[PDB]
RNA sequence: CCACAGAG
């Protein structure tokens, strides 16, 4: 084991989300597969799946930490509810806008719905915006698109 | 989540350095100070002594205790380092002829080097060149020696340096003193130390003027304090000429004197259990052991009580001669210790000779899965198969692993048992570790719980690979590989065509066989060492594998020229061939 | 046996303790309470290290994010202070095979460190 | 100890990893790793393991280093002086440039606190504190980059009156010798310098000459040895201050030249010092004064503390040997500057001195006292003085110097083994080849303190075993053993463990400031410093001074392993 | 083989052969570890005798070459997946 | 790396005893491992056998790296070894 | 919130998985060695995202399994500091408060340090109070869903000790180590709060 | 052991060991002196060449460098009589996958 | 642990 390097790359949530729910795809693990053959009746095909406890364990978790909602309401992340080419539309839309990649990171990863989650996220948003640009990110995010 | 990453890569030995312990490296392995003469403490019937030669803390050396260092029982505690600390250094029988040689080199005043600026440059040039071997270094090094021994005067100091040599070279405590004559090489010139000498005796014979025909027989002696405290101020940069790499820590000369002498683990010299009777024999190396710390002991009592020099330097020399007959047995004479005849069996012994570890446990050792058994011929066997008794066959069992391809066939083994022949003697489960025997069990759950992954060793049956050889290996047709063959009779049996290049007779012969335990030997044994692939001998390329006597003798007469053969004959020798 | 025999001085009970201890019990008449010159020496010898640590000689070496965000801006600079090559070394003093690495062209300025009498030390 | 100490406990908190290291690797590697750093340690203790070595030996030898870091470290040990450098040329016609190492260097790093006060004290600025302060700065600025030009020191200085006080000060050291023109001798050994010297005036005698080969080889050596003697003293010939008239009759330093600090010359000042502490304890305390201004009178025409020739090897013959020994007494003596009257003492004398009462001969800066003292310190039986002619006293270094070494040994044997090793080994020097039996009826105590007594004093190369056997096969119950007393491996001996103590005392000291970095490291800020009352927490603070105690403590010890130890180097 | 008629005893394998192990097992077992101990000399373990003693496979026979498994992977297989976030990152707003 | 291209092959393309005997050795542990065998067994229950017969028309899947003595291997599929 | 790591490694595949596809066999057995496990010095690794290079198989001599060097891009969890992150709480002592990620990774620690000024502890319910003027109904409720700012990422190595004293202290615990990676939150500013607090 | 009255097992000399040598069968020849006669696993320390006990080096304090390897017990036994004659054997190690 | 006695 030799860690060429820390960083190679960022990923969205997206990302991660499409490429564990394939995952689960190909593995045959998700609540549909597993409610269909193991659970509502008995299995005639007997179709094993992929048998990893500890990859069961990380894998499940991820993908309901990221399918539940964030930190903007008190009923989905939103995330799990939108598409490839909402998110090009996102990165275009935002790509003009006065934001760092750590920043896009943040706002897509997280997709506020609340002010004051926007001003937490960026820093000095008044000493580099004004209110029609804090408004114009609130319909961008809100369209989630 | 709360564990880290473990990861493993396979490794090989890429090489040995060889060195001497340091004191800090003889300290810092090891677990316990020997500070006592008493094995056993006679208030808890005969258990080790704390602080002992024998001692829990280095190992055990009973099948009923514990190590409380790793607390392990005898088959799995590895053994563990003690240390003692001598009271005075004395020197190492081994490094002796280096010590002296090192003494040779190194000026017996200031410890500096005896070598011309521009010669120790030539020298350290010629030592470092790219492809140098050892042959080439050690001449090297004798010839710096050469012009060390050449120099008269120290290039630091004005010391005359003389000659450094043995005392007696004989088997007494003489072997192991070391003298310095320092006017050896003085002729006339009358050196300034001369005169010190001349002023100092005549005024020691000043008081007792009968040491005059003791004059003559006085030279520097090199006590192994002194020689210590010589080597300790010597330069850093002067140790490559003198063959010693000085980058390690551990390249000062001063590590080739005994200043820490460390106490072996009991793994390797184990008390003898019982011999006819309850008590416990120790072995020479432990008594040994506790000779050394008592003479130790006496020596510290006596330097910091205040005993007679001639007394305290008597035990100094006992000691000395007690670590060296420690080290190696028959570098000094027994009679020459107060104590004492049986030598004893020092380390040097333990590693020479042909029941040494070098020749009796290294290079070859006695190994599992084999039998020796009387031979006889058996002329319808096949050139490359041997027959072995059913009786043996029975107990030589080939571990073989459960695959989907002999899963039935390692089934019908295991119910068949370890007493009819075809069958197994143990079975190994793939999750567990320990092996269960196969006569005690069921026989048949076991069979039908059978998983893929189990070794079972079943009895040794046809077409498996043996290796078979007479005992006076001479070239290297004398260990063959054969296809084994059962055969009721207690006797192995060979075609007679194989026997000559085993340069066997049957009238008593003794032959071994092995049998390989893993897959990779048994296919190299049969691809290289079988009978069919070894027709010829390598030393010309002639047959050796052919017809014996008494084959030669049928085949002419039936091939004479006066023989002759009907259809019904022809056909009777025909079928009696094949 | 070889336990027999005993010199003139020693009993049967002083021997077999063996006891050699690894620390020291005589000491150096050197130990002795600080006074006040050496005071003022132990000032001058810890104002010399520091003054030596942090010169252009000094090779101790036998944050580092590689994003950027708004607060890593108006953030405290480097601020590198005399390199190696920065001092004017005299050309005569060192072998031509060392000129390379040094800077012999580039702009060149020697840095000094003031001295304080008094004792920087708290205590 | 009232337990058993496992061997983990004897690595753990004893120093017994530290006894199996050179002394001299020890120090010197621990030296430049405390001072400089890590890398330059390495460099160092490669050397010092293998004595000379190429930059490509350097580079094979040290893993973790290429050539660019290996030869910038080589340059910034060869600015502080510590790396001494030689030339090469091969047969072939290959260059090779190979890095040595030299004590000046270590020894100046060693030294550091210690030149500076003595540079302080020595120059008579105890009463103006503006220039102290001023000699304080440039002297530790020299220590600090070795080896530096005077215009571009005074190029930091930005006021007029500063520039002309520095310069004053600049040209008052030079004039005093503490300060000489570095150069390519300062970085050459002497014994490739003798060595290419003895060839370079032996090849010149052409061959097939009408004389015998020692005669060739004496009187190439002899021309070697005026030769080398005429480079050796090249920085004091005092020519660094030749340029004068920038205004009117001024003299000043020459401003290109590259001034460094003279080693020689402070360890010159060293065993003034030292001889004073020894006169300190015999005769007077007045009469220790008077000694005092004498030497420092003559301080600077004093002989070197090594003659650097005896370190060129040429001691294999006994009769250069002799040679050396009388030439070192004769220069000692006939050198205009040493000798002096008790005239001329009466002018450098302070004028607290009063010397009125301080002799009894029956039961204001007199000449006649004066005169009285120089004489009472000639006719000590420590040999401080003597007399050329009446009236006229010069210092005899050469009979006074081992008298020295042999009370500071004696000293202190005395004060780590009692008294009575002090009296057991001067009894065994008194009679130098000894019985036992006779030091029992020559010295009065019991037979068994002696032995108990001498049986201490072994392990430490002060007393030799001559063996003396009465039958052929050598052993100690048919022998006699006498005693006797070498001085030089006892020096020795004792040389190597006050160096050895030392190291282990700079070690220390650097892992306890290792161990404390954080601490340490928000204390010794700009913000934080003078305001450690405000922002520390108590126990932090108290952990500072803990920190601090200790470490002045370290230095104050190896100050007095100094002033020990020096005296064996002479 | 060494320039000299060296021969086939204990004073002749001590010169051809600079391997401290076999040396060792053939004759003078002691003279010859000591030495090796001494002078410091590193031993390959690239011999038979080392190799036996030291319980790894030699060098010579079937161990004069390492047998390797193909593998059924192509390059056009291990074309790295797509970055999406620094696919569609990019930076015009600021600078 | 070091790796000899498939064309600047300058040893011998024949298979010698010792590289069938380590490659029928590999392959019966492998075998005996629980591998897939690539040839119709007829009952065969020895991974010895086994190996032979896959041997026997060039089935095992193994290379040979031949080490010339300084640094530089040399890649031959079994296949293409004649023997 | 994840990056992808580039790891080089050497991998084992046994015999018996030589039917499977090679590159599922080596992410099987990279799944094995890294999946749900922290990655020293770089975070937490969930999944294998990708092969870049795979070289030869290599025999050991004695074994039968194909060993290969295989370098791969895995995703790892790590939050980079300044990254806000939500979750939720877990406990709360008299030290700080515990926070984790719904099972991915439940190290997270506010501690006193970097709370609110005004904070203060009811262990009776065992909650944390912060008013600004008079609002005393904000309690850090346990199993509610909070926001967090990362300030300090920590690693330690496990470092076992002696065999002797690692069998004391087992002897000890069967008549404890700090985690080898963990996250410091604060909640400072507006929004840190909880999550029914700002709308 | 030896003689078969104490149930022994022959031994392979050392011209057999030679004659297997002549062969250059390889893994024969590791399998019969050391997996089937006095195969060992032992632990030995990476930095200082030893050996060590239960994945612990007794000389580093530490557990970071420890390799897990196989020995005949021949070796182990040879490894501590030397260190017990002051002649320390360290061992150097290296992968056997260069990659 | 040695020494006999046989077998190649
Ligand atoms: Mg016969
Ligand atoms: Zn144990
Ligand atoms: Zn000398
Ligand atoms: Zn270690």
């Amino acid at each position: 084991m030799k860690v060429l390097e820390e960083r190679n790359a960022f990923l969205s949530d997206y990302e991660v989300l499409k490429f564990l729910t394939d995952l689960e795809k190909k593995h045959l693990w998700d609540q549909k597969s597993l409610a269909a053959l193991k659970k509502s009746r008995s299995k005639g095909k007997q179709n094993r799946p992929y048998n990893h406890p500890e990859l069961q364990g990380i894998t499940r978790n991820v993908v309901n930490y990221l399918s539940i909602n964030k930190n903007f309401i008190n009923e989905k992340s939103g995330i799990s509810k939108m598409s490839d080419e909402s998110f090009a539309e996102l990165m275009t839309k935002l790509n003009s806008f006065k934001l760092f990649k750590a920043e896009k990171l943040q706002i897509v990863n997280q997709l506020p719905a609340n002010m004051v989650h926007l001003y937490s996220i960026v820093e000095e948003c008044d000493a580099r915006f004004d209110e029609k640009t804090i408004e114009e990110m609130l319909e961008i995010i809100s369209g989630y698109a | 989540m709360k564990e880290v990453v473990v990861s493993e890569t396979p490794k090989r030995i890429k090489g040995l350095e060889f060195s001497a312990l340091s004191a800090a490296d003889i300290v810092a392995q090891s677990e316990v100070e020997v500070s006592t003469r008493d094995l056993f403490d006679l208030e808890k019937d005969r258990a080790p002594k704390a602080n002992g030669a024998l001692d829990p803390k280095m190992g055990v050396s009973s099948s009923s205790l514990e190590c409380a260092t790793c607390h392990g029982n005898l088959a799995s505690c590895h053994g563990h380092f003690g240390h003692l600390k001598l009271a005075l250094p004395v020197f190492h029988i081994g490094y002796f002829k280096a010590t002296i040689q090192i003494l040779q080199g190194i000026c017996k005043n200031c410890s500096a080097i005896l070598l011309s600026e521009t010669d120790k440059r030539q020298f350290l040039h010629e030592l470092r060149r790219p492809g140098v071997d050892n042959l080439r270094r050690m001449g090297i090094l004798k010839k710096i020696l050469d012009q060390c021994k050449k120099q008269r005067r120290c290039l630091h100091c004005g010391a005359l340096n003389g000659v450094v040599k043995k005392a007696a070279a004989g088997a007494g405590s003489a072997a192991l003193k070391i003298i310095h004559d320092t006017f050896r090489w003085v002729g006339k010139k009358s050196a300034p130390e001369k005169d010190i000498w001349v002023g100092e005796w005549k005024e020691v014979l000043a008081h007792n003027p009968e040491l005059e025909r003791y004059v003559k027989r006085c030279m520097d002696d090199l006590n192994p304090l002194k020689t210590l405290n010589l080597f300790k101020q010597i330069k850093s940069a002067d140790c490559e000429l003198l063959g010693i790499d000085a980058t390690v820590p551990s390249g000062r000369p001063e590590t080739y004197i005994w200043r820490y002498l460390p106490a072996p683990p009991v793994c390797i010299r184990p008390s003898v259990m019982m011999q006819d009777s309850p008590a416990s024999n120790e072995d020479d190396l432990t008594v040994k052991l506790t000779e050394i710390v008592w003479t130790s002991s006496l020596i510290k009592a006596g330097l910091d009580k205040g005993i007679s020099i001639n007394n305290m330097m008597e035990h100094w020399d006992y000691l000395q001669l007690t670590v060296a007959m420690y080290i190696n047995s028959d570098s000094v004479n027994p009679a020459m210790l107060p104590g004492s005849v049986k030598p004893i069996r020092g380390f040097c012994q333990r590693l020479k000779g042909k029941q040494g570890r070098f020749r009796g446990n290294l290079s070859g050792k006695r190994v599992d899965f084999s039998g020796r058994t009387v031979i006889s011929p058996d002329p319808n066997l096949s050139i490359d198969e041997v027959a072995v008794p059913d009786r043996v066959a029975k107990v030589l069992t080939y571990p073989e692993k459960v695959t989907r391809y002999n899963r039935h066939k390692l089934q019908e083994l295991i119910v068949n048992g370890p007493n009819v022949h075809p069958g197994a003697n143990y079975l190994l489960k793939r999750n567990e570790d320990a092996r269960r025997n196969l006569r005690y069990g069921d026989r048949m759950k076991l069979a039908k719980n059978l998983q893929i992954g189990d070794v079972v060793e079943r009895h040794l049956e046809d077409g498996d690979v043996v290796l078979f050889n007479r005992q006076p290996s001479l070239h290297r047709l004398s260990i063959l590989s054969h296809y084994a063959k059962i055969r009721p009779w207690r006797t192995f049996r060979l075609n007679e065509c194989v026997c000559t290049p085993y340069n066997a007779d049957f009238d008593g012969d003794e032959m071994n066989l092995h049998v390989p335990q893993t897959e990779e030997a048994r296919a190299e044994a049969i691809n290289l060492m079988g009978v069919k692939n070894n027709l010829l001998t390598p030393k010309s390329g002639e047959p050796i594998i052919a017809a014996t006597q008494d084959f030669i003798t049928g085949s002419y007469l039936i091939s004479h020229k006066d023989s002759f053969y009907d259809r019904a004959t022809l056909t009777q020798l025909l079928s009696m061939m094949s | 046996n070889y336990m027999s025999n005993l010199p003139f001085g020693l009993g049967y009970g002083d021997v077999g303790k063996n006891h050699i201890t690894e620390f020291p019990s005589i000491p150096l008449p050197i130990n002795g309470p600080i006074t006040n010159k050496e005071r003022s020496l132990a000032v001058k010898y810890i104002n010399f290290g520091k003054t030596v640590k942090d010169g252009p000689f000094y090779t101790g070496s036998m944050t580092n994010d590689g994003i950027e965000r708004y607060s890593d801006k108006y953030l405290k600079k480097r601020k590198i202070g005399i390199s190696i090559d920065d001092h004017p070394y005299n050309l005569n003093l060192f072998p031509n095979e060392l000129y390379n690495v040094m800077g012999i062209n580039k702009k060149k300025l020697l840095a000094i460190s003031k001295f304080n009498n008094a004792d920087d030390v708290f205590t | 100890s009232e337990k058993l100490v496992t061997p983990e406990d004897v690595m753990t908190i004893s120093s017994l990893e530290q006894r199996t290291l050179n002394p001299d690797l020890f120090l010197y590697k621990e030296l430049v790793k405390a001072h400089l750093g890590e890398r330059a340690a390495s460099v160092i203790g490669m050397l010092v393991a293998l004595g000379r070595l190429s930059v490509r030996e350097l580079v094979e030898k040290i893993d973790g280093m290429d050539v660019d870091s290996v030869k910038t470290t080589l340059v910034s040990l060869t600015q502080l002086r510590c790396v001494k450098y030689l030339q090469e040329t091969a047969i072939s016609g290959k260059k090779t440039t190979y890095y040595y190492y030299n004590e000046e260097g270590i020894h100046i790093l060693l030294y550091s606190g210690l030149i500076i006060d003595e540079i302080i004290t020595q120059m008579r600025v105890n009463d103006e504190e503006e220039h102290k302060q001023l000699v304080a700065e440039i002297v530790q600025n020299v220590i600090s980059l070795g080896s530096l030009t005077v215009e571009d020191y005074l190029s930091s200085v930005t006021s007029d009156s500063m520039k002309y006080t520095i310069s004053s000060l600049f040209v008052q050291l030079c004039e005093m010798g503490y300060l000489i023109q570095i150069s390519k001798l300062h970085y050459t050994p002497i014994e490739d310098l003798w060595q290419f010297l003895y060839e370079k005036h032996y090849k010149n005698i052409p061959r097939n000459s009408p004389l015998s080969d020692l005669k060739k080889r004496s009187q190439a050596k002899m021309n070697a040895k005026t030769d080398f003697a005429k480079i050796i003293n090249k920085p004091n010939e005092l020519s660094q201050i030749l340029t004068v008239d920038p205004k009117t009759s001024l003299r000043i330093v020459k401003p290109t030249v590259s001034l460094t600090i003279n080693l020689d010359r402070f360890m010159k000042g060293r065993r003034s010092k030292q001889l004073i502490n020894l006169a300190k304890t015999r005769v007077g305390s007045v009469t220790a004064q008077v000694y005092k201004i004498a030497l420092r009178l003559t301080e600077q025409k004093s002989p070197k503390i090594r003659d650097p020739l005896t370190q060129t090897g040429l001691l294999q013959d006994l009769e250069e040997a002799k040679s050396f020994q009388d030439e070192a007494e004769l220069v000692e003596e006939k050198t205009p500057g040493l000798t002096f009257n008790a005239i001329d003492l009466a002018r450098h004398l302070p004028a607290e001195l009063d010397l009125r009462g301080s002799l009894l001969s029956r039961k204001p800066h007199s000449a006649s006292l004066i005169n009285s003292h120089l004489k009472i310190l000639a006719s000590s039986n420590f040999p401080f003085l003597n007399e050329t002619k009446p009236g006229v006293y010069y210092v005899p270094y050469s009979k006074l110097m081992p008298v020295l070494k042999s009370s500071v040994y004696e000293y202190v044997i005395a004060s780590t083994l009692g008294p009575s090793a002090m009296r057991l080994s001067r009894c065994i020097r008194d009679n130098k080849l000894v019985s036992e039996k006779i030091i029992n009826s020559t010295a009065l105590m019991k037979e068994k303190d002696i032995r108990s007594t001498l049986a201490s004093l072994i392990r430490y190369n002060s007393v030799e075993i001559q063996e003396v056997p009465r039958t052929a096969d050598r052993s100690a119950s048919r022998a006699v053993f006498l005693f006797r007393c070498k001085e030089t491996h006892s020096y020795n001996f004792m040389r190597q463990n006050l160096e050895w103590n030392m190291a282990n005392l700079l070690f220390k000291k650097e892992k306890l400031k290792q161990e404390n970095s954080t601490l340490l490291k928000k204390a010794n800020r700009d913000d934080v410093k003078g305001r450690e009352n405000e922002l520390l927490l108590p126990s932090e603070l108290n952990q500072l001074k803990m920190v601090n105690e200790r470490e002045l403590n370290v230095f104050a010890r190896l100050s007095r392993l100094l002033s020990l130890w020096e005296v064996f180097q002479m | 083989y060494k320039g000299e008629v060296l021969g086939i005893t204990r004073f002749g394998l001590s010169k051809m052969r600079d391997s401290v192990l076999q040396l060792a097992s053939f004759e003078k077992t002691t003279d010859h570890l000591f030495d090796a101990a001494f002078y410091m000399k590193k031993d390959a373990v690239e011999g038979v005798s080392e190799c036996i003693i030291l319980g790894q496979t030699m060098s010579i026979g079937t161990g004069s070459f390492k047998v390797v498994k193909g593998t059924n992977i192509s390059e056009k297989d291990l074309v790295p997946k797509r970055c999406l976030f620094e696919s569609l990152s990019n930076e015009a707003a600021l600078k | 790396e070091k790796a000899i291209p498939k064309d600047q092959r300058a040893t011998t393309p024949y298979m010698t005893k010792y590289e069938r005997a380590r490659i029928l050795g590999t392959r019966a542990l492998q075998i005996s491992m629980n591998a897939p065998v690539f040839v119709d067994l007829e009952g065969e229950t020895d991974p010895l056998r086994i190996a032979m017969k896959e041997l026997a028309e060039k089935k095992i899947p193994l290379v040979i790296r031949r080490y010339l003595p300084d640094g530089s291997f040399e890649d031959w599929s079994v296949e293409e070894l004649i023997v | 919130m994840f990056i992808l790591s580039k790891i080089a490694d050497l991998v084992r595949i046994p015999p018996d998985q030589f039917h499977r596809d090679t590159i599922s066999a080596i992410t099987h057995q990279l799944n094995n060695k890294f999946a749900n496990k922290i990655i020293p010095n770089v975070g937490l690794c969930i999944t294998i995202y990708d092969l870049l290079t795979v070289e030869e198989g290599q025999l050991k001599p004695g074994d039968g399994s194909s060993y290969i060097n295989v370098t791969f891009r895995a995703v790892v969890f790590k939050p980079f500091l300044g990254e806000i992150v939500t979750g939720w709480i877990s406990k709360c002592t008299a030290e700080g408060i515990k926070v984790s990620l719904l099972g991915i990774f439940d190290d997270i620690f506010i501690p006193q340090n970097m709370l609110f000024e005004g904070c203060y502890y009811t262990p009776e319910e065992s909650a944390w109070i912060w008013p600004m003027d008079e609002e005393t109904k904000l309690y850090f409720d346990v199993n509610e869903k909070i926001r967090f700012r990362i300030e300090r990422e920590v690693f330690v190595d496990v470092k076992p000790k002696s065999p002797k004293e690692r069998e004391l202290e087992e002897r000890a615990q069967l008549e404890e180590k700090p985690p080898a990676y963990a996250l410091l939150g604060s909640c400072q500013t507006d929004g840190m709060g909880l999550v029914s607090w700002w709308e | 052991t030896e003689g078969r009255s104490r149930d022994g097992g022959l031994r392979l000399g050392e011209m057999e060991r030679d004659c297997v040598i002549a062969y250059g069968a390889s893994q024969l020849l590791l399998e019969r002196l050391m997996i089937s006669s006095d195969a060992f696993e032992v632990d030995v320390c990476d930095k200082c060449g030893l050996m060590g006990y239960s994945g612990w080096c007794t000389t580093c304090k530490s557990a970071e460098n420890i390799i897990k390897m196989t020995i005949p017990y021949a070796a182990k036994l040879l490894f501590q009589e030397l260190l017990s004659m002051n002649i320390a054997p360290r061992l150097r190690l290296e992968d056997i996958f260069q990659q």
